[PDB]
RNA sequence: GUCAACCGAGCGUUGAUCCGAGGAUGUCCGAAUGGGGAAACCCGGCACGAGUGAUGUCGUGUCACCAGGCGCUGAAUAUAUAGGCGUCUGGGGGGAACGCGGGGAAGUGAAACAUCUCAGUACCCGUAGGAAGAGAAAACAAAAUGUGAUUCCGUGAGUAGUGGCGAGCGAAAGCGGAGGAUGGCUAAACCGUAUGCAUGUGAUACCGGGUAGGGGUUGUGUGUGCGGGGUUGUGGGACCUAUCUU
RNA sequence: GAGCCCGGUACGUGAAAACCCGACGUCUGUCUUGAUGGUGUUCCCGAGUAGCAGCGGGCCCGUGGAAUCUGCUGUGAAUCUG
RNA sequence: UUUGAAGAAUGAGCCUGCGAGUCAGGGACAUGUCGCGAGGUUAACCCGGGUGGGGUAGCCGCAGCGAAAGCGAGUCUGAAUAGGGCGUAUCCACACAAGAGUGUGUGGUGUAGUGGUGUGUUCUGGACCCGAAGCGGAGUGAUCUACCCAUGGCCAGGGUGAAGCGCGGGUAAGACCGCGUGGAGGCCCGAACCCACUUAGGUUGAAGACUGAGGGGAUGAGCUGUGGGUAGGGGUGAAAGGCCAA
RNA sequence: ACAGGCGUAGUCGAUGGACAACGGGUUGAUAUUCCCGUACCCGUGUAUGUGCGUCCAUGAUGAAUCAGCGGUACUAACCAUCCUGCAUGGGACCUUCGUUGGUAGUAGUCAAGCGAUGG
RNA sequence: CCGGUGCUGGAAGGUUAAGAGGACCCGUUAACUCCCUUUGGGGGUGAAGCGGAGAAUUUAAGCCCCAGUAAACGGCGGUGGUA
RNA sequence: CUACAACUUGGUAUUGGUGCUCGAUACGGUUUGUGUAGGAUAGGUGGGAGACUGUGAAGCUCACACGCCAGUGUGGGUGGAGUCGUUGUUGAAAUACCACUCUGAUCGUAUUGGGCCUCUAACCUCGGACCGUAUAUCCGGUUCAGGGACAGUGCCUGGUGGGU
RNA sequence: GUGUAAGUGCACAAGGGAGCUUGACUGCGAGACGGACAUGUCGAGCAGGGACGAAAGUCGGGACUAGUGAUCCGGCACCUCU
């Protein structure tokens, strides 16, 4: 959900502001996106979590 | 992404044409299916 | 040994008791790890020994899990992979303070209180090392023909600032010191080589030229590895191309 | 209530073994198939990166005209007249 | 503590011990004292077995006025020598002006700060000492009690007499009616058992919730044993703000 | 995010299931435990005797060949319906399937006894 | 009793976020144009680029809006005369 | 009062294909241009004295459009040797040719968004069957059957919000 | 009667009428009143440039005393500031 398989990207931590200016305690995860790989020409797949970023790189191989 | 195709696609090209294609369609209908390949050189 | 004596037995000049270093033994529990368990107590497998008329019994080794190498096999299923089997090397837990990276209060102050403060504190999580972290300018500086990695100490300074411009918070440049390693190695362009995957005018093609062969140092690509070569700011380096040559 | 009584003190001395610091060696790597200062051009100089946008963190700086640094999400360059 | 308490406002059984304005900081202001004096003084650091020596970076005085550019014994405002504001240590003498309060000049006189340390206040620190109800973070508890889950146990004795079935009457057949059998039910009376309605006692109790007389339920939505589960803004609750180790 | 939450295979967990002993005596203190008398339950070894089986043999059996004939129906055909052709239904050819004379209860499998981690 | 507040159903209109959009304007300056003086500053115009503020336009639910609903929460009257 | 949880709206990423259906501008463009001086609904500036023609012009009949039905255009048919000019009008010429276009309905090339019907390959399935597997209602893989670019999820954003 | 409460004033008018006008100014301001402080109040006179008046002169709003809101933050105009 917030940690990528691949690069290791995880989620980082801040505040909400409001208009009066509250800040309370948030988080903002990655997109993360469940992908089936397929590591090797042979064509096994299988199901692993990759930011889109990582697909954008081409890293995760979904052939 | 850039690319050529390889074998014949209906509504795209002959073979080696170098056609521009959404991401989305090349990585999951042409390239996993090896009618086309990236462009290098 | 001592409380801590009272005995009873004995050792010591052939060197005791005693002090230092290195070894041996080291029940059971505990990360606890053969399996289980209410910690310190229950029940085993295998191998080799002991014992018994034989079963019972005893002794010594070894048997957790995970991670990473190496080797064998390769499901559905075809390529194969997941998995399985064997074998090696690690890990696990503890510890007062100090370190680094994350998460993160409230009492309190503001004479109320929400922004703010408290405070990035308390606490928590992950990790070290004897220290850590940082570190070799995509830096400052201000026209000085200036400094020259990082860290720490004193000033600058409670200043410039910042703030319901409230309560409060609060630098840096510069300068003086500690220590000095103004330290090293890479990636790329190019060469050579090896290999995987594609093919191949499959010949006039790739060695540095001149001569003569030959149809592959592959012929062409592309990917990867390895070895050279290249570590730079006045830009530097490959590619060239002269001159000089320990 | 001790310098001259005792343990000591100033001052000298002492290590079989283990360990720790040095030093000199075997040992290993490495340069010598080498070096210099010169001349005019193509190629290279770290990419999902820098930059930009949205939302945050932290800097004297409480979003402010807000630079430098940084997290997530989108978009996304050039190799030195950069 | 009070306007006021000998006390009928507060506190103190007694003795002996203990128990409340302290420390840090070149902090801030004032005032003593010492050194130097238009200067005073070092910080970090370095060297001395010390309390000693060095160390000029800084800091405070030495010129002010103005938002600032800037000017400077002046400066700001202003069109203004035209007045005011701030500044030129202070005093003295001499003049010239004015009697709207005194001023403007010329000579003399010459200006005092700073660093230790004492004391009194003060800032930031728990800040003279003692004293809450409560608020946060991390943990510990369902051996009491609330509910649930699994598996066991217990409920003397006596009554009442449902459905069903049978026989007989009755009918075309039934409905129905008697007599039997039967043994139902959050049924009845009542011990064990579980409760807790009244009263008396207890009330520095035998007992931090009991005792004696009576009282309710007592085959069920029962009681009880053993083992287990739910955890704090959470649980559980036939619901009382109940219970979650007096 | 981390810390951790669940959970499969497993493995624990009685308050339940299975499982063979009774009466008498004795000590200052234990007794279905010791002793006496009489039992029952698991194992182990030795000896003896019946009486099965492998090797031996006998039974029990049954599988497969060729070849002899009828119905599916490679496909060409006939009948009939439907719109030259057409699809359907039906008889049969080829292969194929099915019956039976030789074969091959001979090679084959089984017949002591244990028996599941499975039903 | 559907007026109020909820709830259910419906959008024909009004309003409305982000995101798309980037007119217009502003800063900077290559270039010019005026000076005004002499040992180069002082005025205007100003392309492109890069920036800064950014308008018209487009856009959902919600709200407003239209109905229903009371074993929904709720509500269920006064004054004068007359045999 | 101020926040937040939760729920919900849209954009965007994950996220793709083909077709229909709408809207903007670009390009080859048709097209629309009624003072009056008049052969007369002059768009001006142009190169602007001769052009179209037979890749069949004047004169007529049809279709459509608008229609200020003034009449113009295109398309076809008919006919077969003309309209035209500084023609004289005028800021402004010829509607004789050529070189972008301005007030406007259109087309074919682009781009760009909006909506719709679909498709499958992303993604999803607590649907089936196999395998890991001796034991497995775990999990993973393979495959079939379905959904399907929706959903879920990340980032941004508006609502509801005593639930805290 | 004096715009408006009440009071102190005003017939010398401050009450009624007419003509011109913008002093409902700019730079200031000796001296004072009142006051915890912050506020508040009066003010002669000087300069500039004006109004009215023949002139002397008067005019820095209104017979007087109410008609008001500190600081912070932000907006607008101008400046020979940065």
């Amino acid at each position: 959900a917030a940690v990528c398989d691949i690069c290791g990207k995880g989620p980082g931590f801040g505040k909400s502001v409001s208009h009066s200016h509250r800040r309370t305690s948030r988080r903002w995860n990655p997109n993360i996106q469940p992908v089936r790989a397929v590591t090797r020409p042979g064509g096994n797949k299988q199901r692993i979590n990759a930011c889109t970023s990582c697909i954008k790189a081409g890293k995760v191989s979904r052939a | 992404m850039k690319l050529i195709l390889t074998a014949e696609v209906e509504h795209l090209g002959a073979a080696g044409d170098t056609v521009e294609v959404k991401d989305g369609y090349g990585r999951n209908y042409l390239l996993p299916r090896g009618l086309a390949i990236v462009a290098s050189r």
